[PDB]
DNA sequence: AGACAGCCCACATGGCATTCCACTTATCACTGG
RNA sequence: AUAAACCGCCAGUGAUAAGUGGAAUGCCAUGUGGGCUGUCGAGUUCCCGGCCGGG
């Protein structure tokens, strides 16, 4: 389910709070990106869940668009994978290598810049379905592995 | 160490339109304080005497009263002039003593004003620098003998 | 039928300071908690006065001194035409109460309104008088006695009438004394304003290691509220019995300059000639000030203007509900925002609003 | 008379951080700074009295003065302070030039006071709050002066009791005769 | 529990010249919440606790009037020294004293940026903590006489 | 991690009202050493 | 163990009734904040699975 949280300034000023505060909308594994920052109603987040995230008293939630994954292979859409690549990779490169290690596997990538990675990509389907439920890399509780896809 | 009232009077007669007019609107007498052209009045007549400023803010206010009510000439006490006016009555000098401190100075220019008075004002300087029950008290002694004596 | 017409504009200035005070500070309120900048009464009054709009459609402002001497100079050119100077120079000397030997400096109580027409009014019967060897007190018992004859002079100078006369020594502390048919009242923003502050230099061409001046301007964009009344009963008698339809006319007059006259400083520079934005004008019983609908300062949603005339709107529907006020309103305005109350009747420009108080709200 | 030009529109100002290379340190900058910049659509207003001007030059003719007018016209259209244009060349040509005669002098300030929110970019809906409100303006408080407006882009037209030149040469002749 | 003032004084001096610099260019005096190094300076002086953090605040946006223009040395009000540089007209200082909140706080610095004045900066610091309702006039006070005297 | 300018400069003038007005009455204890 | 010791100045009581501080009033004219400036450089650290991968 794709939702749209804002969570308050006094519980979203560090990133353990985020991921606490985001944590705590279900009394019932998850994916997190982070639009805008510290404006005076505090985290503007888009947010992919497994489940459908209950309003806390600190994380409004804004709207829920559940979603059913229609891909095929060799049509091309957009792409803002917000990650984090390691081993801290700091050449251009290896960033875009990195990318196109996970998403070679599952889709070929025609254009990208850079993290917050940009650009736009083409697809096996299942596979990379399987990947977008999954996350791509480190810090998948600190903001990093959301990818949005976009159709052209 | 005194304050020299002669000059002080003489001071505020020199005084220009635009102070003699900033003084005379302040309703209260500290409001006095937040007056440039007080300051520039008095300082050279002891103000910055921490013990003097108290006084130099009656006589100042007093004088306040304006724009030339308080006219000087054994000596004239105030309660003698105040009789002499004819104007004012017992029972408003009475409340004068009767009003606590700050509101006793307001009254009192009250009083000036309507009065219009012709003191002995460096009599009139000593008795508001040292103003004080027996002050007061001889304030209305003054008055009822000689409001009697008319 | 109804005897007060109350006329409420709201007016948009762009960044400017069009009151300062003694420090050069702009003209500062406190509404209802909130700092308002505020445009002084006499700036409007004095701004309208001193227009040439009034200039064309009401003659001439009346003529402002505190000094007789210049005064009787003037008097004595014009009047020197009409009358003798012995004559002018005591008809002077009787409305002032003040003595006009030829000396120098001749200074009156207060500064005093005065009109050329009145005087030589006043100058027409103190020649009557002399001639018939009547005693000036034997003068003033007579002139008592039909005030609006001395009145109808004033329709010569409207001003006077509007906002009045005071006397404290003359024949004219008996005769020639006016209450104000119009109150008016500081202009003040409908919303909350921190003054801005600009930091100039005066740069000197014959110095090249620096400015010749530096300093400091406070000044302010800010949507101001202008009301004001005017008592009709009381301006056809200021006048000397004039019609509803000559006190309209004024009244007209007034609105049109209370929506268009912005006061001249520091307009040069800062230029705010802005017109109003919103005109609305009632007949009414008693007068009426919408000021309370900005108690609570507007808060800016899409600008201060168009939530100040939606403010305006709701609280003169809430009043005139309350009190159930059924008076001809009209309403003319620039901006899309349409007034709540019907009858408050919608007009598309302000000559047609102007002439709809002309024929009494119709 | 002249106003403070205004930008038409809010304006979040991005700051510029400098460095100064040290070229006998190889390390380190030698300098760290700072500067307020924006860019902006600009509202400039101003006003001629004529009598006065006439008066002012000791009764010089209306036509001496429309000569100094059309002048002014030029330079407000084409004048940018010189600050900081060394480092940032905002040499940038007017896009809307309008000018009006007129019986009370007015300002199209209000045009903007509800700031103009960016459509195609700030400029095309700025003209567009500009004309609108123009048009408001002139048939509410019944003006029948003489108009001309000058643009590179309208959209926007004014109702035509504005004369359209199109170039600003055409413009300067305008006011130069008149209107 | 009070904010040891000739400490930060002393602090504020031995600041690296990225942060005294970092701190000169905020504009207003709120702004400073914005910046770490003010937390960072503030921070052993008690910031921590409300009601500490507005004259901390005032103390630090005077001190920020940079580099060094506060010098400091019965004490030195900040009146008097406003006096003593004698570029500073009387006229300003009045604009000081009438000022709404925070521009009040931008035109005095603006004022020790003009007058590179001689204090004694503990007392000055106190009456920033306390700014302002005596303290305004209490400082037009100053400024009158001492500009009097001359 | 490291580093974060400098100089120079800050207005003058003139103006501050008047008129008139300021209570009166009833009433002020006795007892004991 | 002091002109000392013991040792009440006590009791009762409205200060009350009436009252506009008021009329007139531009704070105003003049003014560039202005000249100089690569953000480069760089891979830093909490537990479990054979550099790689999950909170």
């Amino acid at each position: 389910y794709l939702s749209k949280v804002i969570i308050a300034r006094a519980w979203s000023r560090d990133l353990y709070q985020l991921h606490q505060g985001l944590w705590h909308l279900f009394p019932n594994d998850f994916l997190f990106h982070v639009e805008k920052r510290n404006t005076p109603e505090g985290c503007h987040v888009l947010l992919q869940s497994a489940q459908m995230p209950v309003s806390t008293a600190v994380a409004t939630v804004i709207k829920t668009k559940q979603v059913e994954f229609q891909l095929q292979v060799g049509v091309p859409l957009y792409f803002r994978l917000r990650a984090n690549p390691i081993k801290p990779l700091i050449k251009e490169a290896e960033q875009i290598a990195w990318l196109q290690r996970k998403l070679g596997n599952a889709a070929r990538v025609e254009d990208v810049h850079p993290v917050c990675f940009e650009g736009v990509l083409t697809i096996d389907a299942p596979a990379l379905i399987d990947l977008v439920q999954q996350g791509i890399g480190p810090a998948k509780s600190m903001g990093c592995g959301l990818l949005s896809l976009a159709p052209l | 160490d005194e304050i020299d009232a002669m000059a002080l009077y003489r001071a505020w007669q020199q005084l220009d339109n635009g102070s003699c007019a900033q003084i005379r609107r302040v309703s209260e007498p500290d409001e006095l304080r937040d007056i440039p052209a007080f300051y520039r009045l008095v300082q050279p007549f002891g103000w910055e005497n921490p013990r003097h400023q108290q006084a130099l803010l009656r006589m100042v206010f007093c004088l306040s009263a304006g724009k030339n009510v308080i006219r000087h000439q054994t000596g004239i006490s105030l309660g003698r002039a105040l009789a002499n006016s004819g104007r004012i009555n017992e029972r408003r000098i009475f409340q004068l003593i009767r009003a606590d401190r700050t509101a006793d100075m307001v009254q009192l220019r009250r009083l000036l004003t309507h009065a219009e008075p012709v003191l002995d004002w460096p009599l009139m300087a000593r008795m508001l620098t040292w103003w004080g029950k027996r002050e007061r008290q001889q304030l209305l002694e003054d008055f009822v003998l000689t409001t009697n004596k008319n | 039928m109804s005897n007060f017409i109350n006329i409420h504009v709201l007016i948009s200035h762009s960044p400017s300071c069009l009151n300062r005070d003694d420090m050069n500070m702009q003209k500062d309120a406190i509404f209802g908690g909130k700092r308002r900048v505020r445009i002084s009464s006499q700036s409007l009054k004095r701004a309208m006065r001193k227009s040439g709009y009034y200039a064309q459609n009401i003659g001439e402002s009346s003529l402002r001194t505190i000094h007789l001497a210049q005064l009787r100079d003037v008097l004595r050119q014009k009047l020197g035409e009409r009358f003798d100077q012995k004559i002018i120079d005591k008809t002077l000397a009787l409305l002032s109460g003040k003595s006009v030997d030829e000396a120098e400096k001749i200074s009156a109580d207060a500064v005093t309104p005065w009109v050329v027409g009145e005087i030589a009014w006043f100058c027409e019967q103190v020649a009557k008088a002399e001639a018939d060897n009547l005693d000036d007190k034997k003068l003033l018992k007579v002139l008592k006695e039909d005030i609006a004859a001395i009145r109808v002079n004033l329709q010569q100078g409207v001003d006077i009438a509007l906002s009045g006369r005071m006397a404290t020594s003359g024949m004219m502390t008996e005769l020639g004394k006016v209450d104000g048919a119009m109150s008016i009242a500081h202009a003040i923003t409908t919303h909350q304003v921190d003054s801005d502050i600009d930091w100039f230099t005066a740069v000197d061409d014959l110095q090249e290691q620096g400015s010749a001046h530096l300093g400091t301007q406070e000044f302010s964009s800010g949507v101001f509220y202008r009301y004001a009344n005017i008592n009709l009963a009381q301006l056809q008698e200021n006048l000397g019995g004039a019609s509803r339809e000559q006190a309209l006319e004024i009244a007209t007059h007034v609105v049109h300059m209370l929506a268009t006259e912005v006061p001249g400083a520091k307009q040069r520079t800062y230029a705010a000639f802005n017109p109003a934005d919103m005109v609305m004008v009632n007949f009414s019983d008693m007068p009426l000030s919408m000021a309370n609908a900005f108690e609570k300062a507007v808060k800016a949603k899409d600008g201060f203007l168009q939530p100040s005339i939606q403010a305006f709107n709701q609280y003169w529907d809430r009043v005139a509900n309350g009190y159930g006020l059924n008076g001809a309103a009209a309403q003319f305005s620039l901006s899309d925002v349409d007034p709540i109350t019907a009858q408050v009747k919608q007009m598309p420009t302000l000559e047609q609003l102007k002439s709809w108080v002309r024929n009494n709200g119709e």
